[PDB]
RNA sequence: UUUUUUUUUUUUUUUUUUUUUUUUUUUUUUUUUUUUUUUUUUUUU
């Protein structure tokens, strides 16, 4: 804040803005707050009553979700596993060394007080529908995410999973039913479900039911996409994480890799808590989205996409950021990365390796430097007048030429629109 | 503002010799005639010189012609008035006048938008 | 005013326009006459009787707003939230600490008086409906306020919402209701009434009824376009709202931000009563409209929309500016935030950091300036004699091209017309 | 387009005021921070004639 | 961290000759107009000399004329103020003065955004 | 034969404008129309 005058008078003008608070909650400064997340569950009605209650309810357009959270519990509490080693996150020890834990071990079950009916008894259906029941509720929640034709792709894999389990099994809900298990993404108790389910089975994989946790897959790292953009530049680019983090050069995706890099979240971490800290109810607004990381996905998935990715043609293209400042300092990283090949020999026969040849004496100029140093790619830029040099545009044009079928409003067709002419 | 401002003026014998220097300040005189101005009190402001921007033409009343040199420097942003071979007819109060751009510069006073609040000059036997 | 004269016979003229008022109500002029505003509203018939009195007063086309504000006011009205920190504005201290406060803890109920419709009252309308039947009726504030006939998807999203409330829910309202609700919004307690409730779930976010505020978050900076544009291009560029104020070049733009820039209209405040200038009735003709600031608006969009603004296509152009020195300012501003990208290293591995390199003797004059300075770019302008160079006007081609559906009266189109040829 | 006018000098005229108006965008900076104004260089005498006002 | 360090002054007599120099750091300075000012005792600072960056283009002030001679380089990135055949009224505090880009540079002091700490200069007899 | 805008009653002259307004923006949350796990020539007795 710096004092601003109207030279016209000597008049002072204060220029200000409509904040917005919108803070980040850390999964960390949840469990120093609460050693433990409560589950609350209804455990009054039998599950062979429930497996009734939610079966005649799919067939209709009625159904409740404490009856298909109490119901999961009861189809999956008898499910359990081994600790091959010691499991424990955020302090909270819930295995060790060879213990049998089950599922529901991830959280603590509490009791749901409120009225609710049995809505629609059925028998006649077979515990082989325990089977397949709790699969099909919890995909319902990956294709209650997403909202367009495609919503029908996933269900009819929902579907093809299915017949492993039952040949003859069918989508008790009607074309209507898009409409019916959306609802479920607002219970708490549900996305702690299915967060529990894949935290589970994360560690306990090829385990004869790990086939429920696809729709429950969404739940990890949801609403952390700019981390897997982090991921994926370091995967693409074929550097560290430091050196990728040297190649910042912008003040915002800077206060947003500090951001996301705080030493106390486990991220890092193999099997976690942080993965699922918006279903766990541990943070309401996640550190690691492309809503709170805006400038670091443009410019972590940009930068991908001139270095060739297939990811990132597709990433949507965030709002109210510094494009041009963002699009050069991309352009400069792409650049450095695709002149710096850096080929080295691997394997010698004859014990002969590659010995380069010092003695070369020409003054060469204006040779982009050898490696991807950040440190001399600055002065070599800062000779170009900080421009980009004709052959910087033409690489990402080469890089965003023949790009067919780029939907709108994606970081796709704002390279080949913007290099590309 | 713009402003015009001469110095140099001051009290002589005849046959002496002053410079008058004028600054003009405010604006651009890249296209503008650039001129000196007298005026003797009780009688008429008169014409003395004039330069235009095109190549420095110069333009003299006969009262001066071969004895005053007028000239101007635009990089300098002035004009100068030699006053070479002094009589005491040439006894006024001199002021800088500089026409608006692409405008022309008359020895009536026409043209010439901005005036210099002058300076002195006084010649005695 | 300077005499202006006629010069073939030194006719003196007077030449003068039409004048047109129009002033400005700023909300903290209004505070200070009344230390309150009221709302009327009629409390004598039921929760019950209003309901069914909506209810079939919706079937059909027939309702009194009377009837939808004073059943709003029952059916909102047990509601509460307790604050976390004081909440006070202009002067008014509508909470205090640990205070638990309602939604109409923020204006004076009063009482309207005169005759009342009677209204065909139904019965058998149980309770439930009050869980969706205000969502419904403040969602038509919105609808009713957009006149696009495609554009009113926003109906079929409040069908989506009451049916996520109620899985059975359907649109108490004829193919005709567009005709109904248009006119809700010419009620000034109705608006006071959707005010007050967007104003009272901006504070309380957690709260379960914050769905409610569908419908009313158009109330928030209504009729305050041109002071979201100025948070825009401050976004966009990436420049302190002090140093882009710097960068207002015309007289009119300077005015009007000299006009959104009064000191005691709590404009940085989160929590106040100032983004409901309008329908609270604080203010009949803001400070902070694109109507009374058409210059800034203009510009501000224009200089975000050569900086690659997917917000700033579809904005309209206003009438009677000075389209051509706005738009020299904006290529002037668009060409420095574009050339200057101003990259910077930020993190460092070795402790090395870029040292740039002062023995460059060649000096490489006539070139663009290194920064964003205002004085800077102004003398480089000043060296092009105030013409813009080719690369400039390049640089707006290049972002102005491949603009595609374009609407009329916009600024893309404008731009598009302007810089494509 | 009213009728029995003279189209042609009006059209001169206009001509003239609106490339008047175009090429004198009259740019002057407004509002400073570190009381720091665009100051004009009066150094230029290279003598560029032949411009427009 | 834009800065300039001025050395080189000193006491000398009457008809002595210093030589200042300014060194300038921080940034670039290629479109910059480069200058020199003095601070009497007791009085305002005035003008002695501006070097611009458009063919070294120099402005005197006529205190000095003739007996002052300003330079500068830019791969070295000084600037000199060149004091010969002195006078007790140049006794002063000297300061280099450099110029954002391409803003313009005035003996009274408008633009010349930056300054340096200065350097005494004492001239006796 | 007349004649000679397939001009014109008269006003008029954005197929402008009640007012307000101005992304046919936004509940929140998020945003590869990625992913169960394997896996990768719509290769092969």
């Amino acid at each position: 804040s710096v004092t601003v005058k109207r030279i016209i008078d000597n008049t002072v003008i204060v220029p200000k803005l409509p904040a917005n608070e919108d803070p980040v909650e850390y999964p960390a400064d949840y469990f120093r707050k609460s050693k433990e997340i409560p589950l609350y569950i209804n455990t009054t009605k039998s599950l062979s009553d429930l497996r009734g209650y939610v079966y005649q309810g799919l067939k209709s357009g009625n159904v409740s979700i404490i009856h298909v959270n109490s119901y999961l519990y009861g189809a999956l509490k008898d499910i359990r596993g081994k600790l091959d080693k010691d499991w424990s996150s955020f302090g909270i020890n819930i295995g060790k060394a060879g213990d049998t834990i089950g599922i529901f071990d991830l959280v603590s079950l509490k009791a749901l007080d409120g009225v609710l009916p049995d809505g629609v008894s059925d028998a006649s259906r077979t515990s082989a529908d325990d089977k397949w029941l709790p699969l099909y509720l919890l995909g319902l929640y990956r294709v209650g995410r997403t909202q367009m034709p495609e919503y029908r792709k996933k269900l009819m894999d929902g579907l093809t999973n299915q017949c492993k389990m039952i040949n003859e099994q069918f989508e008790p809900l009607v074309p209507e039913g898009r409409d019916i298990f959306d609802v479920w993404g607002n219970d708490s108790n549900y996305t702690k479900i299915v967060a529990a389910v894949d935290m589970f089975f994360h560690m306990f994989k090829k385990h004869e039911c790990a086939s429920f946790r696809y729709g429950t897959i969404v739940s990890r790292f949801k609403d952390c996409a700019a981390l897997a953009t982090f991921g994926h530049l370091c995967k693409i680019t074929g550097m560290s994480t430091e050196d990728v983090t040297t190649w910042i050069l912008n003040r915002e995706v800077a206060d947003e890799m500090v951001q996301m890099m705080l030493p106390g979240q486990e991220i890092d971490k193999a099997d976690s808590y942080m993965p699922y800290l918006i279903d766990f109810g541990l943070s309401s607004k996640s550190p690691y989205s492309s809503v709170k990381n805006p400038a670091f996905h443009f410019w972590g998935q940009l930068t991908a996409l001139l270095l060739r990715s297939t990811r990132a043609r597709n990433a949507r293209q965030p709002d109210d950021i510094e494009y041009t400042s963002l699009t050069t300092a991309g352009l400069l990283y792409a650049y450095a990365v695709g002149s710096s090949a850096d080929l080295a020999q691997q394997f010698c026969v004859g014990d002969n390796k590659y010995t380069p040849d010092d003695s070369t004496g020409g003054l060469t100029t204006n040779a982009p430097p050898q490696g991807r140093d950040v440190v001399e790619w600055l002065g070599w830029f800062e000779d170009q007048n900080r421009k980009p040099t004709p052959d910087m545009m033409q690489y990402a044009k080469r890089a965003v030429m023949s790009l067919q079928g780029l939907r709108e409003k994606t970081i796709g067709k704002y390279a080949k629109s913007e290099f590309d002419k | 503002q713009v402003q015009l401002v001469e110095t140099g003026g001051g009290l002589v014998q005849t046959g002496g010799s002053l410079r008058l220097s004028c600054k003009a300040s405010g604006r651009t005189f890249s296209n503008s005639i650039m001129g000196w101005f007298r005026q003797a009190p009780g009688k008429e402001r008169d014409f003395v010189a004039k330069i235009s921007w095109r190549n420095d033409y110069t333009t003299y009343a006969d009262s001066v012609k071969g004895r005053f040199t007028i000239s101007r420097d635009n990089a300098s942003n002035m004009v100068y008035l030699l006053m070479n071979n002094l009589k005491p007819e040439d006894t006024a109060v001199y002021y800088c006048a500089a026409t608006k751009a692409y405008n022309g510069g008359e020895t009536s006073g026409r043209g010439f938008y901005y005036w210099g609040q002058g300076t002195q000059v006084t010649v005695s036997s």
